[PDB]
RNA sequence: GUGUUUAUAGCCUUGUUGUAAUACGUCCACUGGGGACUGAGGACUGCGGCUUCGUGCCAAGGAUGCUGACAUAAUGGU
RNA sequence: CUGCCGAAGUUUCCGGAUAGCAGAAACUCAGAUCAGUUUUAUGAGUAUGUAAAAUGAGAGUUUCUAGUGGGCCAUUUUUGGUAAGCAGAACUGGCGAUGCGGGAUGAACCGAACGUGAGGUUAAGGUGCCGGAAUGUACGCUCAUCAGACGAAAAGGUGUUAGUUCA
RNA sequence: GCAGAUCUUGGUGGAAGUAGC
RNA sequence: GCGAAACCACAGCCUGGGGAACGGGCCAGG
RNA sequence: UCCGCAUAUGUAUAAAAAUAGAGGUAGGCUACUCUCCUGUAUCGUAGAAGAUGGGCGAUGGUUGAUGAAACGGAAGUGUUUUAUUGACUUGUCCAUGAAAUUCCAUGUGCGGAAUCGAAUCCAUUGCAUACGACUUUA
């Protein structure tokens, strides 16, 4: 096993209005609800259900029931931001978001560069 | 219960792989590679220990988990010292030829320490020997002579 | 040949109906890619057509079309209600329809 | 989401009722559906449960045992087979045991709404259709359970060749500077 | 959702009672109209005070002072069943008093097949001491080492191309 | 592991730091888009709004304007 | 052929005289009355009744003039019961003169009462497929080898889930 | 002013190229 | 070769249910 | 074989396997890392429906046409390997042509013959037999 519901483990919200926002579990209300919080101001401290989040592989040490400001201090100290981003999971998610933002002209450009890339076709005999 | 972990100290066996619910618990005396598909208990190889995680396990699952712990210990015991099964036979006025034959003079012919890593199989074989020596339409005192396993202990 | 098809694929599921009464004047259309009633709001008012071929080469052509428009979403899964100039035949259940991008508000 | 002309479904681990209802709706939607590995379907309930259900069915008709014929019967009951629309929809379904040569070289999809691992509670007894069929009259279980390894070995060899071939372009991808020169578009 | 209302009511003053006594209850209802009706029904069957001769003097919804702190709530309830006389006490761990009452209603309506009108709450208290916790399930939730995998994961676009990972 | 009281984490409670913010309820004779069905009536009156006043203008007692396609066709009926 | 009105289907004496229901005619009459309605308080015994308030509607008539003079579904209150069901009164409405959505199908169950259409929105029921509509969300019970979805029933459950009491 | 009256008169069917002579 | 008559609302494969037979005619299936 | 007559829109995507997880992993049976956390991906996508040329970079990717050999049995009917022969080559840079569509409407089948075989009847037969129909032999 690599993902255990634990105090301090970083989770990714996949349902609700805060979809795609990182958060860290601070307390376990029950087997169906967990108290999470994120240092960024756009994510208020709240209780979320386990079915609305996915469990990440990053564990960062927090005291039980830590307040919002101290969570941010630990988050900055343990550089969770740019640690999650280093993993290929976040890079795939960020690329998907960037690719969704491409307009028609950008899509035409991508087709041109990917054709310039594909015409490489160099393989050793 | 949220968690019902059952730690079991790992023996000196060759292998303890339990991937795909198949506990290939090999050992020096014998390779007790018995699949752990009887119960849905997560096995954690905590070094010289086997934590049988039964988190959110029911009473039936917990009973199976407890049986699995004994099975793991029995497999480790067989993988370390096996299981000798001494068998004792008593002859009546008509001796039973042994390939069982002449059972109280029976013209029909049927088919003693018994060391073995699989204690269950050795015990099952002992039961088969006892089942073979079955009296039919005979008094218990007259059929007091029979094949009964004397003792069963680790070799 | 992937330099065409300015339209979107769709399927003619059925007419609007209760358990035992059918209303052929309005048809239920499943636009592919549209998976909820909020995404069905993009295709409202768009022209939809049923394209088929008939034996006679009338007009010097082998293909004829029934035009229609998308009126409102149907249900939660992204199906829409379409009214065609001529009511779609009942034989076209499960047939293919083309949803253009005009009249465009994009 | 989107439809193809022919959809091949690998029925391994799919519940009988959940897959049949999805297939029947797709058949009525105007699609040709091929279901392979029909002997690997699962039914919720223990072995004895559906055994008595099928034994009672034998008491009742043309009793079919083959796993595809079981699945074909389940799909048919979810179709308006008394009308021309239901009959036409039925003829677009091709259910077989195993993966025949025309289909083992084609991509096979799965239905998450019918998968056992996502619908049945863990620790629930289940009865495989192929195993259930084997004792009620079906006699080709052993030969199809032997041929699958031949298909798997050939398919595994194909995947290794494809993966080895792909490694060249994958290495050549990062080799070309233009891959990262204009990778700001997310590609 | 449910809302906790505090309702204070008293009988209409008369020549016999210049000034009447004030009776206040904290009761849960989805809306204020339900709370007022439940308050009168409780008063009628506890104090034998008629609604016709009585009036509501105050009503105020109460929010949870600490909705971001996990708490254990013990609820004393009265069950009206085929027998019509039962006393039960349950303990729920959650963040608000409303959630515990909603959880209690869901539990009893499921297990015991009850209804909102039959169920009446005598008291809801907050168990602030671990020793005061009676149920074994809640005691586990207060253990120092909550450690369990994600339960009930289960995770249009039909016809997925690859098998689901449904794991870590 | 036993007991601790911020240590090299902090937790809760309490008053309390400049005030708040947000959610919910409610209201605006505040406002910006998308879709569909309808066009009854047939000079003028009327009630209103603009307008210095206007044979003035207007979304104000019910659709008009700008276009495109066809007679060997288009459109409908049986 | 179309349009409009439209019952009774039963009190009372006793084949009828009736009455009553439904129309025609002759009236007068809002500064007036009427009501399958609720009231105020006190009269009598929460019900019941009273004169004069609320709400709605303009009302009262006189004459004669067609059709009917049953039942069924039963509910409820209710008497006797009698192995137990069941039977007997009144009451209540409906069907009977009534199509439509639902109830798998359905003479009486749940909605709803009808000119020809367009659009919108619902009721009762429903949204896996047949079948129009979430293989929706959240919290629980159960695995039934005769599940469940719609007396053999007392009990037995080394079948359980939650809780209460004593502890 | 017709669809009925085991309606009246006339015409013509299936039975049937059957029972049969 | 000759040559009828009776009869005729109309079709016509079964299992269940449709309470007033429901059946053959409805509903659900084979 | 002659004669006559009637005349879908990118159709692109192949290990297996379980969740008490797998895949593959250097090294030499491992060890441990990596990946997932669906395909919103990958493959292809310019050209008056896709022109004419000058080319250039690479001196090559797509393919047509044949000559092909291998592999594929479960229902192989297709996977490649190509040998070339020609082209487009979007790889890239230029020069021409597009329009008054001046605002949407979009060999195959039948009927005849001259032919070649086969089958039935047929010489037949009871092997079959109300009759049909069947089985042998001319």
């Amino acid at each position: 096993f690599k993902r255990y519901v634990e105090v301090g483990r970083v989770v990714l919200v996949t349902k609700g209005e805060y979809t795609g926002k990182l958060a860290v579990i601070v307390d376990i209300v029950d087997h169906k609800r967990a108290l999470i919080d994120s240092p960024c101001s756009e994510f208020p401290r709240q209780v979320i259900r386990y079915g609305s989040v996915v469990l990440t592989h990053i564990v960062m040490k927090l005291p039980r029931g830590a307040r919002s400001g101290i969570v941010a201090k630990k988050w900055k100290a343990q550089d969770v931001c740019n640690k999650w981003a280093s993993s290929a999971w976040a890079k795939k998610l960020e690329a998907k978001k960037v690719r969704s933002q491409l307009n028609d002209f950008d899509r035409f450009a991508v087709m041109r560069l990917k054709k310039q890339r594909r015409e490489q076709v160099n393989v050793a005999v | 219960d949220i968690y019902k972990d059952e730690t079991l100290t790992i023996p000196k066996g060759v292998t303890v792989d339990i991937k795909a619910r198949n506990v290939t618990v090999t050992g020096p005396r014998g390779t007790l590679k018995q699949n752990l598909r009887h119960v849905d208990i997560e096995m954690k190889k905590q070094g010289n220990t086997i934590k049988f995680i039964v988190w959110h396990g029911s009473r039936k699952h917990n009973a199976c988990i407890r049986s699995v712990y004994s099975i793991i210990n029995n497999m480790i015991i067989g993988v370390t010292q096996g299981f000798r099964y001494k068998m004792r036979l008593v002859y009546a006025h008509f001796p039973i030829n042994i390939e069982i034959r002449n059972f109280l003079g029976e013209r029909i012919t049927r088919v003693i320490i018994l060391e073995g890593n699989s204690l269950e199989n050795v015990s099952q074989s002992a039961a088969n020997i006892k089942q073979i020596c079955n009296v039919r339409n005979k008094d218990i005192r007259k059929f007091l002579d029979g094949i009964y396993v004397s003792e069963r202990g680790n070799i | 040949a992937q330099g065409h098809r300015l339209y979107v694929k769709a399927k003619h599921l059925s007419f609007q109906r209760s358990k035992h009464v059918i209303h052929p004047g309005t048809s239920i259309v499943k636009i592919e890619g549209c998976d909820s009633k909020e995404e069905a709001q993009f295709y409202l008012g768009k022209r939809v057509c049923y394209v088929y071929k008939s034996s006679k080469a009338v007009r010097g052509s082998k293909i004829r079309v029934i035009w229609g428009t998308i009126a409102r979403p149907h249900g939660n899964s992204g199906a829409v209600r379409a009214r065609f100039v001529h009511n779609l035949p009942a034989k076209t259940f499960g047939s293919s329809l083309r949803v253009m991008l005009y009249p465009s508000n994009i | 989401s989107e439809f193809q002309k022919v959809v091949v479904i690998d029925a391994k681990g799919h519940l009988l009722g959940r897959l049949a209802s999805v297939v029947a709706k797709q058949l009525l939607g105007g699609q040709k559906v091929v279901v392979v590995r029909c002997e690997e379907l699962n039914i919720s309930g223990h072995f004895f449960r559906n055994k008595l259900k099928y034994l009672a069915y034998l008491r009742k008709a043309f009793h079919f045992r083959a796993p595809s014929r079981i699945f074909q019967k389940a799909v048919r009951g979810m179709l308006p087979h008394k009308t021309a629309r239901g009959q036409a929809a039925l003829e677009h379904l091709q259910a077989v045991e195993g993966i025949p040569p025309p289909f083992d070289k084609q991509k096979r999809v799965v239905v998450p709404a019918a998968l056992r691992v996502l619908r049945l509670k863990p620790g629930r007894k289940y009865c495989t259709v192929g195993r259930l069929s084997s004792e009620v009259g079906w006699k080709y279980n052993d030969i199809v359970a032997k041929l699958e390894e031949r298909r798997k070995v050939k398919s595994a060899a194909f995947y290794q060749a494809k993966l080895a071939k792909q490694k060249k372009i994958a290495s050549a991808k990062e080799a070309s500077p233009v891959n990262q020169k204009l990778s700001q578009f997310g590609y | 959702a449910l809302k906790e209302y505090q309702v204070v009511g008293r009988k209409v003053p008369t020549e016999h009672e210049p000034v009447p006594k004030l009776f206040r209850m904290r009761l849960f209802a989805p809306n204020e109209s339900v709370a007022k009706s439940r308050y009168w029904y409780f008063l009628k069957m506890i104090n034998k005070v008629k609604k016709a001769t009585g009036e509501i003097v105050a009503i105020n919804e109460i929010s949870e002072p600490k909705p971001l702190k996990a708490k254990v709530f013990g609820i004393w309830i009265r069950y009206d069943s085929r027998s019509g006389t039962h006393n039960m006490y349950k303990e729920f761990r959650d963040t608000t008093r409303v959630g515990a009452v909603e959880a209690m209603y869901a539990d009893m309506a499921a297990r015991h097949r009850a209804r909102f009108r039959s169920i009446r709450i005598l008291k809801v208290v907050e168990v602030e001491k671990k020793e005061d916790v009676r149920r074994n399930y809640v005691k586990q939730l207060l253990n120092p080492h909550l450690k369990f995998p994600l339960p009930h994961r289960r995770t249009k676009k039909v016809f997925a191309p690859h098998r689901p990972s449904t794991f870590y």
